[PDB]
Parts: C-alpha cells; sequence; structure tokens
C-alpha cells in the first residue's frame, strides 16, 4: 500500500530544509 | 458590507507592519531575567530552551543562536531578517516573538510558549487526521497567508513541522527562517523537498503562489497521512513533483481532491490562489463550504483536538534532548555582523 511504501521509507521523521 | 470589512483590516494591518518593519525593536530583555527548565528543540540554528521568565513566573520558548555558527553557516541575513519580520507581524495563528536581546556569543528570541507540541507528531501519532479536523487546521492557514502576502511576505517553509497547537487547540505557524518580503519575484532555491512547488524545483523565477501549492501538500498530508510526492532522496522526490501525478486515496472525499488537484496545480495561470479572484477561490471552494471564515479568525469554532493541559510550563507534547550548557564568551563575538539584532 501507499502507507506501508511510506512507513517503511526513510522520510517518516522530520524534515529539514534544504 | 463583508468584504468592506477584510480590506480595512489589511488597510491598518499593512500599516502596523511597516512601521514595525522600519525601525524593529531590539535588546527586550536580559538572560539573567530567565530560568532554564529544558531544551524543547534541536538544530543548526541553535536551540529552543522552554524559559521561566524570573519576575512574572511566565513561561516562554527561547530560541539561542550561535553568532560564531551562524558567521560560519552564512545565515547572518537569514537570522536578521527571521528577527525583523517576526517582530513586525500580528496575526492570531502566527507564533508572538515577546523579546529580543543578544549577549557576547549568542542572539535570543524570546517568543510564545507552545504547551500542545508540534502539529507533526500529532498527525504521525493519530496517522491521518479526518477531513473536518484537517479543514479547521487548513482554514487557519488560509487566513494566515491571506494575511502574509497582503504585507508582500511569502512563508517558503509550510509544513506539519512548522506549525505548533496552543492550549485552545488552534495552530500557529512558527519558524521566520524562510519567510521573505517579494514584491515582485524571486529565485532563491528554499523551502523542504516535499512541499516544494515545481517552478522551484524547475529554477524558475517564482511567487507567493509556492505558498498555495505547499498548503495543498500540508492538506494532503494532513488527510492521507503521507505527502504526495514521497520517495528515499530528495532528487527522486523532485521527480513527482515535476511529474504532478497526483493519486488521492480512496477514502478522499471529491470535493477534496477537487480543491486538492487545483492547488497541486502545475500551471501557474490555473492554480487557485494565483487566479484573478485571489484567495476567494480557495475560501469560496466546496470543500470549505462549511467553514464559518470569521468564526476561525475570532476563534469561536471548537476544535477538533484539544492537547492534554497539565500546568502552564508543561512538556509533555516534546520530545527529549541532551541538556547542553549555555556558554557566553568574555569576548564579543560578531559584534558587526549582527548590529541591527
Ligand atoms: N514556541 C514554541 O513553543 C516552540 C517550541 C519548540 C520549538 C520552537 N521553535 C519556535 C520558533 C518560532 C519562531 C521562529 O522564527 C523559529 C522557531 N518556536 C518553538
Amino acid at each position: 500500500t501507499t502507507y506501508a511504501d511510506f512507513i517503511a521509507s526513510g522520510r517518516t521523521g522530520r524534515r529539514n530544509a534544504i | 458590507s463583508e468584504q468592506e470589512s477584510v480590506k480595512e483590516f489589511l488597510a491598518k494591518a499593512k500599516e502596523d507592519f511597516l512601521k514595525k518593519w522600519e525601525n524593529p525593536a531590539q535588546n527586550t530583555a536580559h538572560l539573567d531575567q530567565f530560568e532554564r527548565i529544558k531544551t524543547l528543540g534541536t538544530g543548526s540554528y541553535g536551540r529552543v530552551m522552554l524559559v521561566k521568565h524570573m519576575e512574572t513566573g511566565n513561561h516562554y520558548a527561547m530560541k539561542i543562536l550561535d553568532k560564531q555558527k551562524v558567521v560560519k553557516l552564512k545565515q547572518i541575513e537569514h537570522t536578521l531578517n527571521e528577527k525583523r519580520i517576526l517582530q513586525a507581524v500580528n496575526f492570531p495563528f502566527l507564533v508572538k516573538l515577546e523579546f529580543s536581546f543578544k549577549d557576547n556569543s549568542n542572539l535570543y528570541m524570546v517568543l510564545e510558549y507552545l504547551p500542545g507540541g508540534e502539529m507533526f507528531s500529532h498527525l504521525r501519532r493519530i496517522g491521518r487526521f479526518s477531513e473536518p479536523h484537517a479543514r479547521f487546521y487548513a482554514a487557519q492557514i488560509v487566513l494566515t497567508f491571506e494575511y502574509l502576502h497582503s504585507l508582500d511576505l511569502i512563508y517558503r517553509d509550510l509544513k506539519p513541522e512548522n506549525l505548533m497547537i496552543d492550549q485552545q487547540g488552534y495552530i500557529k505557524v512558527t519558524d521566520f527562517g524562510f519567510a521573505k518580503r517579494v514584491k515582485g519575484r524571486t529565485w532563491t532555491l528554499c523551502g523542504t523537498p516535499e512541499y516544494l512547488a515545481p517552478e522551484i524545483i524547475l529554477s524558475k523565477g517564482y511567487n507567493k503562489a509556492v505558498d498555495w501549492w505547499a498548503l495543498g501538500v500540508l492538506i494532503y498530508e494532513m488527510a492521507a497521512g503521507y505527502p504526495p510526492f514521497f520517495a528515499d532522496q530528495p532528487i527522486q522526490i523532485y521527480e513527482k513533483i515535476v511529474s504532478g501525478k497526483v493519486r488521492f486515496p480512496s477514502h478522499f472525499s471529491s470535493d477534496l481532491k477537487d480543491l486538492l488537484r487545483n492547488l497541486l496545480q502545475v500551471d501557474l495561470t490555473k492554480r487557485f490562489g494565483n487566479l484573478k479572484n485571489g484567495v476567494n477561490d480557495i475560501k469560496n471552494h466546496k470543500w470549505f463550504a462549511t467553514t464559518d471564515w470569521i468564526a476561525i479568525y475570532q476563534r469561536k469554532v471548537e476544535a477538533p483536538f484539544i492537547p492534554k493541559f497539565k500546568g502552564p510550563g508543561d512538556t509533555s507534547n516534546f520530545d527529549d534532548y541532551e541538556e547542553e550548557e549555555i556558554r557566553v564568551s568574555i569576548n564579543e563575538k560578531c559584534g558587526k555582523e549582527f548590529s541591527e539584532f
């Protein structure tokens, strides 16, 4: 599922500005 | 007339902003006036600490920046502009800068304390917000952007990380680091990958429409529980954004998908918030038909979620960080660079 793809990814934590 | 009221409010608000913008307040407190309670946040900027104002017993969040590190990371302009904007603005959904000062080593921004913590934590914990819950937060953002954009201000860093929940369950926009005074256009590459408009990624000259695209991302993330464009690396995120192919979860209502297609719009001549009727295209969309805009602004609407209140200086809604010392050098550092702070 889409949520599963997201959850297993490395970008579920607080994201930094570039 | 309801539209005559908004125009008079915005005219007065512009006048209040320009005055404070021209002559910013400086050195309105001292470090010895506060008691440190706990580190609330950390990063390259420095840190945020929960503080207690000795005389009043009042709690505040204090952002502390190391002048030497600011100069080393080339963030002088970014730091000065953040503080100059924040002391000049006044809106219910914007965090209040209560005091500011500097010493030999540091710059200090004493901000209104938001015990409810970040929307980010609440959103990851719950998974996703229901549509009326997402709508309530979205409406506050719409009114905030209407206020900021009337002052020729672009926000540039909308995301659940930069939103915090107050005691009443209402939101506050926090980080003004990427906020900028833009009369016409800007070209700077800034913001958070998942939230970047295609025109930023494509290195084009851009305007306030980037904030309306970011609103589309925020609404999608609040409603779905994940952003509309995600991948392991920023480069892969950017390719998805420029492609523009958005997939909506089956639970998204037709009114939600329609609004999202109009905000997550690659073409600048078709994106809501950027057309002839400006902000009214969003305000009057079907998804916001049950939204009483005046009641939201006046904070009369019952919030869908009210955080657990347990004292004015309660820290339960924040993560724990390493408690580092606050060193103040005997020698004045970077005096010239931070003269206007
Ligand atoms: N206000 C808070 O309670 C708070 C708590 C934790 C982290 C925070 N970052 C900020 C903030 C506000 C304005 C700004 O230009 C930069 C950061 N405010 C808080």
